[PDB]
């Protein structure tokens, strides 16, 4: 397997704060990635896939650049609909893996 | 002795409009009640109930049954018979029974010895005047094996007539079968007759791909008018009558020619456990009529819709047959054990056994007093109605004898088949009384008559597959030990019509 | 739009097989040519992938997993199974069904979720 | 040309026609509790065969009915034909769930059904069923 | 008795000569029982079925005759405000009929568009289209889809013509004619609400909708109308009629929606009242339970009752207006087949006949393109219809 | 989907004629039909109808369980397969093989 | 000109050991190359590789195609045949042509006129020698359309021939399909010919069990 | 699925193809063979196949 941690486990920043959340991926992924967000107890929802591509649901504000070892999902004008962990995923190698979790305040 | 009354014949011709089905077993035939007819009632088990009374006799000949289908099919040719057909029926059947052997079991100390009886004779009689009591069209035990080369066992002859409790009446009629002239077979004669069966309608295997309220034209309002509104506006003294006229805005409301068929309603029992209340209901609660005192559980009943479309669980109390899966125990067995068959396809003409027909008005409106309306739980023919007949199954009967009465209603079976004045008859046997049993080839032969399918659908039909995936064992055959299996019960109805 | 529900037991005897089925709406599943994953969650902790089943039948699994799961495929009903054998105590938390695939991305990040199943393994 | 008059008595009853001594390949359910307690609820299927007889399918039933009232102070057809002053059968009603019990309702007449049978004891229409005159 | 019919008929071009699937989302929200699914065609239809297209102002049919003649065919050009009609006479008219009945069978349900009665008045050709097996608005794996270019069919210019006989299968003469113990009881009954038209005596509520007795089929509550045949009213009040018990035709020029009741004609039963039921009167009363000296004998009202032996009934009256023939739904068992609205119920009705403008493309991209043409000529054509009933008074 | 059949090219030997694309290769297939617009901007129209006489071998097989069939899906789609959707475009979802009775080999 | 030169005929008969199919269709036939024979190389598409090099014609002449099998088969009747047999074979094709009618456009300003041409003819042959290149066997687009009520366009026709690079060889053969017999038909005639499929081994339609 | 492909371009470089004339030709669709191994159906030959396309399918990419 691969590994990933995402470094900040718990970032307690507030309305309106730029957040940025990363996590590296044990080996070389490719910038294959795909982050996740769940609000309590719902299923969690994509973000983000590849590397930088928006889905069409989300709203523009979250964006994020892997540099293919390093990658950071920046919350920009963080507003109060979304506190939730955010997980990550590597899509290299088999068996995909999403690591810890981000949870943001 | 050396030479063999007859062959052995087990394959389906497939001509035209035409299938001949010809099915050959190996059979074996205890003497039953040592040579006695020997009255019956129910104090033997105890007759803890009223309704369980009943007063007969038994007696020793046992009687043939291929009266369920999977006698003459095997599981391929049903498939290709429900795939490419919109009916079929009987025509004619030929019967043969050969090869007779009789053996003699006399025990000596530790082991029996069994050795041939050359000399003895087997009695066989078929009622062709219907002057007995038929006991083939109840389905019960005891027909021909699914599978060719299992052996199977007659079952005994026995029957029942009136009673009060376990007491007879004046009018009992006590028959005895030996009053019958018979024929007598030993091991180098051989027994044959042939039959024909009576006009019946087509069984109709199909589902129709309109349901009976949608029979409309979507494009096109109606010159019918029907009373959209009884007030314009909140307060006193307002009402109106006001119409509108019948189109695709407001479907439901249309004028229409013909109605749902009849419904006896069913309780309705969740195939998951958790939805039910923690009491006994199977008994209580179950759609039952009621017959001099007694009271007769309602099985499967009128032929109506299992459930509404999108719900597998739920599935009328005692209004759909269930079959055994193989080897399932016969006293109280969990509830995957059993095949339970849904009646999915009749919806579109038949009501949801589950649910009311419909409601009628209970009062007289006025300023006065309000429209009052009362459920339906059940609804005899009114003219016009149309409805779709009880499916029939791989596993399920072919057909029953209408009872002789003066008068009787659409007299197809109410468990599938077709029903008939005059069915194929009996087949009754018994050993020649000098421990005894005999053993021999049954060999039946039914000539089928096939309805083509002549749609015009534009999209592919729903047909019978089986599914591709892989699993320790094929679907319909047998197992590392041997034992032949049948997984689901198959329906006849996959292909469409226009209602 | 895809939805997808998440159906069967929400109680298992421990070593006794455990079972989910998916039923997805909006989709075909023989058509569609996307591939079809589970994934659970045990309490508190991140997601791990179970496996996935491309349309065909062809099915990944989780060597972390000790080859219990096996996911089935039902075509015409429009639904697939999951079926984990000799459960445990620990093999409890709720599991999603995904859609594994996209045009660009089919097999590899989960765009459509379902809305989650508890299960709870217990003697 | 009427048909022949029926001048007899049937032998059997119609849930009488079975064979008593066969069982049937046909299930029905039986239990719907494990027993006293609280969230008991279990289904049991068991063959219907000759220790019960109430409960084993049969293909036709009896005939229409039209409740008289009984008064104390045609015995022969009584064996396919309801008693005239009986509740022909018990309709099940509401459906049960865990808040509610089943309900059963009496049928005090009841219209022709397919599949009925009956003994017997024109005016110029559109139609008429089973002319023959009371 | 002999009557023939002649008019002269319009038929435009139909979706775009597109099959368009129909359904219940398209045009309408909610509404579970109103919810259905189905395809709109290109092809219209001649539906003659209503009486007072055979008729100016005991019977049954027996023979019928066809005929589709002078077809004129009108490509219309448009340029800007005015619009130009010019005849296209290498244009041709697709008419088939079908005699198997392998297509729905629409014309039981008395819609509109059919003949107009009076003979100098020119008809509009109504559209074909179909409903099919749905849950909710969506559709089931077992509906069906039919292609009617799929029917062979005969193609006609402006020279040919198109003609077919029918013979009608054998039908009941329509009958047009009105404490002792008793050989026969009266027919069956299925009650309906009452309602009078005085707005003052009916209650101030909206029971419209629930009032109505209704039938329920695969969980669609889907409205009783107008029910078994039933006298409508009791001996005298005849300002009383059922919510859905009878026919309502509307008047000429009368409104669509929320019209009053002097706009719409309420048909009457009056006459068939001695061996029917009112349709707003319970059938009977029966013993609820055993008397005795203790319990007093109960009485409870008969709402529904099914057919009993030695029961006798007439028919729903044809109207001038009114519907002629209603095929039979086929099935493995129906009882009494006589159509509910009125008219012979024939398991082999007279064959719907189905005809279309044959597409005529406009310019091609003159390079080449795998895509079909969806660029037509505007375009429509009339013509002539005689259609001929023989018929049998008792 | 696919094709019926192709021309065999005219050579000293072939082997196995059968064309790969599938099919029945043949060495003097259905004649190319050639049309044009005799030069007078100009275009035609009409009908087209092609009838071709297909002849069957059927299945003797005494196999006892059901064969694989081709079926058609019970699930409650929006628009059911093969038809129209509502803008009146015949979809064909998925290619068909001719492939499903069993033989012995 | 005001009677049908043909019917509509659309349907399959299922009738014992055979199969009857028949499919009609509406068709709308431009005119290519302003009536030239044009040369055409990569050489005037940019003839980017030695490996795509062609060296061919087109001409003005469309030809028809329904070499595809849903031209004929409805998916239901397809269904009807993959489910029941072990193989298949065609035996007889007949084919019709008719109904033809001519157009012309005179484009002024906008909106551009159109209107019936009466004394207009067109051209139609068979190539029933194999003296062309036939096109028919590589599977290219404008077939029949898989439903009977697409109105569809004729392809045009062109073919190719020996080459090096972009240039020709003087072994290159050049055909004018004017040079053939060919019928003419104006908007009353009609064209009809038969075909009697060559002796084909059945096309295999069942998987080996083992 | 995309990721178990290598990362590069082997789309007609690793391809097979019969030459004639000195001019490349992809083998497609090929000989009569089976596409895949029993239980992996993820996998596809490059050329091996027919492929048709859904309806509204692009021309290219």
């Amino acid at each position: 397997d691969i590994q990933m941690t995402q470094s900040p486990s718990f970032v307690s920043a507030s309305v309106g704060d730029r957040v940025n959340i990363t996590c590296r991926a044990s080996q070389g992924i490719n910038s294959w990635l795909a982050w996740y967000q769940q609000k309590p107890g719902k299923a969690p929802k994509l973000l983000i896939y590849s590397a930088s591509s928006l889905q069409s649901g989300v709203p523009s504000r979250f964006s994020g650049s892997g540099s293919g070892t390093d990658f950071t999902l920046t919350i920009s004008t963080l507003q109060p609909e979304d506190f939730a962990t955010y997980y990550c995923q590597q899509a290299n190698s088999f068996p995909y893996t999403f690591g810890q979790g981000t949870k943001v305040d | 002795v050396g030479s063999s009354s007859g062959n052995w014949h087990c394959d389906s011709q497939w001509l035209g409009d035409r299938v001949i089905t010809t099915s050959t077993r190996t059979w074996a035939l205890p003497t039953y009640n040592n040579h006695l007819y020997k009255q019956i009632s129910n104090s033997t088990s105890g007759g803890s109930s009223n309704d369980n009374a009943y007063f007969g006799y038994s007696t020793p000949w046992g009687y043939f049954d291929f009266n369920r289908f999977h006698c003459h099919f095997s599981p391929r040719d049903w498939q290709r018979l429900i795939n490419n057909n919109w009916g079929f029926r009987p025509k004619r059947l030929n019967f043969k029974l050969f090869n007779i052997q009789v053996k003699e079991v006399t025990d000596n100390n530790g082991v029996k010895t069994i050795a041939n009886n050359l000399t003895s004779t087997v009695q066989v009689f078929t009622d062709s005047d219907y002057q007995l009591p038929y006991v083939l069209g109840s389905a019960h035990e005891g027909c021909l094996p699914p599978f060719p080369a299992d052996v199977f066992m007659i079952p005994q002859y026995g029957y029942l007539t009136l009673n009060d409790g376990s007491q007879a009446v004046g009018r009992s009629s006590f028959y005895c079968l030996e009053y019958f002239p018979s024929q007598m077979l030993r091991t180098g004669n051989n027994f044959q007759f042939s039959y024909e069966f009576e006009n019946v309608p087509f069984h109709s295997s199909y589902a129709h791909s309109q349901s009976l309220d949608r029979l409309m034209n979507p494009l096109i309002d109606q010159y019918l008018y029907y009373l959209s509104k009884t007030i314009n506006g909140s307060g006193q003294n307002q009402q109106t009558l006001k119409f509108s006229v019948a189109g695709p805005s407001n479907m439901a409301v249309q004028g229409r020619n013909y109605i749902p068929g009849p419904s006896y309603r069913q309780q309705r029992v969740s195939t998951t456990v958790t939805q039910n209340n923690n009491s006994e209901f199977a008994w209580p609660g179950a759609s039952s009529w009621a017959l001099n005192g007694r009271n007769s559980l309602m099985n499967p009943g009128p032929a109506m819709a299992s459930h509404k479309e999108g719900e597998d669980r739920f599935f009328p109390l005692s209004g759909s047959l269930i079959f055994g899966k193989q080897g399932t125990g016969r006293d109280n067995v969990d509830a995957d054990k059993v095949m339970i068959t849904n009646e999915e396809e009749i919806k579109t003409t038949n009501p949801v056994a589950t649910e009311s027909y419909g409601q009628v008005a209970t009062n007289h409106q006025s300023a006065q007093a309000q429209a009052q309306t009362g459920w339906v739980q059940n609804q005899g023919i009114l003219p016009g109605m149309v409805w779709q007949d009880r499916d029939v199954y791989l596993q399920g009967p072919i057909w029953a004898k209408i009872p002789h009465t003066d008068g009787n209603f659409h007299p197809s079976p109410l468990m599938g088949g077709f029903g008939m004045k005059h069915p194929p008859p009996q087949i009754l046997i018994k050993n020649t009384p000098v421990t005894q049993y005999s053993t021999g080839q049954v060999s039946v032969e039914i000539e089928w008559e096939l309805q083509k399918e002549n749609s015009k659908r534009w999209n592919p039909e729903i047909q019978y597959t089986s599914n591709y995936y892989k699993s320790n064992n094929v679907e319909f055959a047998v197992n590392t030990e041997g034992v032949y299996s049948e997984p689901r019960p198959i329906g006849t109805r996959y292909l469409t019509r226009n209602l | 739009q895809v939805q997808l529900q998440e159906s069967g037991p929400g109680l298992v005897k421990s070593s006794e097989t455990l079972s989910l089925t998916c039923t997805v709406s909006g989709e075909s599943i023989s058509s569609s040519s996307h591939y079809w994953g589970w994934i659970r969650q045990p309490p508190g902790k991140g997601l791990e992938f179970l496996g996935n089943v491309y349309y065909l039948g062809s099915t990944y699994y989780n060597p972390s997993l000790e080859s219990r799961v096996t996911i089935l495929l039902d075509t015409s009903k429009n639904q697939f199974s999951l079926k984990v054998n000799s459960v445990t105590v620990a093999d409890t938390a709720v599991y999603y069904c995904a859609r594994h695939g996209a045009g660009s991305y089919s097999g590899l990040f989960f765009d459509y979720w379902g809305q989650g199943a508890r299960v709870i393994v217990s003697s």
